[PDB]
């Protein structure tokens, strides 16, 4: 996340870390994830494409810091990994990238409720808030794009929900967005998400309640003026993901 | 003991 605050996993308790191991002893941070329900963690498919061996990932629940312990926190193995089929990646832009992933720990069971483990909401049919909403962005990702390392202290912060009008501008994104995607940006492009952050959420106010509007997808560059970053646009996905659940 | 989804407290 470029700019934001440093937080602690009880203010984004539904976030799930995921890591990829290499046996040779190393486990390397992939992507973020928010949890749906007790089994079942969101991500986005472009994180997981090119290594789709479901055994040599772990996520971990309740974890506040990078690669350094919490009290509190899960670790769970994948049992299904559910990619987009129709997902597609070109110059800039991820289609469809949006992926699922069924957890189990080593005991057999799935996420715990604890103040560090919560879910988040899924939007209704095709719902959104309007361009203007503040919505809060987490994740583990680069805090300047020069960076070639991740910090180790979990990061929050707060964009904006831009019009699709908008991001289409041909000096933003042009036709690169679609309506299956959602822009986000800051009024005064100083804080975004970043490389390390995809599969992260977009939580925003619905109905109420703290919704997953969108899942941390693309962008070009961090933090630039007039490129937004760009969410899949979770309400859009409803029925793909309710015949895996 | 149980989930509701949003909730931090
Ligand atoms: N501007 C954004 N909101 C944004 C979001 C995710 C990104 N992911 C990446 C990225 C950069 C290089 C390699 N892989 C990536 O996913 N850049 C990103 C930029």
């Amino acid at each position: 996340i470029i700019g934001g605050e440093f937080t602690t996993i009880e203010n984004q308790p539904w976030f799930a870390a995921i890591y990829r191991r290499h046996r040779g002893g190393s486990v390397t941070y992939v992507c973020g994830g928010s949890l749906m329900s007790p089994c079942w963690v969101i991500s986005a498919t472009h994180c997981f494409i090119d290594y789709p061996k479901k055994e040599d990932y772990i996520v971990y629940l309740g974890r506040s810091r990078l690669n350094s312990n919490t009290q509190g926190e899960m670790k769970f193995e994948v049992e299904n990994l559910i990619l987009h089929k129709d997902y597609s990646a070109d110059t800039l832009a991820h289609h469809n990238d949006i992926a699922l992933l069924k957890i189990r720990s080593k005991e057999g069971r799935c996420a715990q409720p604890s103040r560090t483990i919560q879910t988040i909401c899924l939007p209704s049919m095709y719902n959104d808030p309007q361009f203007g909403t503040s919505c809060e962005i987490t994740g583990f990702g680069k805090e300047a794009s020069t960076d070639y390392l991740y910090p180790e202290q979990l990061k929050m912060t707060v964009v904006k929900l831009i019009s699709h009008r908008e991001c289409q501008q041909p000096h933003y994104y042009g036709s690169e967005v679609t309506t299956k995607m959602l822009c986000a940006a800051d009024p005064q492009w100083k804080t975004d998400s970043c490389q390390g952050d995809s599969g992260g959420p977009l939580v925003c106010s619905l109905q109420g309640r703290m919704t997953l509007t969108g899942i941390v997808s693309w962008g070009r560059g961090c933090a630039l003026k007039d490129k937004p970053g760009v969410y899949t646009r979770v309400s859009h996905f409803l029925p793909w993901i309710r015949s895996h659940t | 003991l149980k989930f509701q989804c949003g909730q931090k407290t």
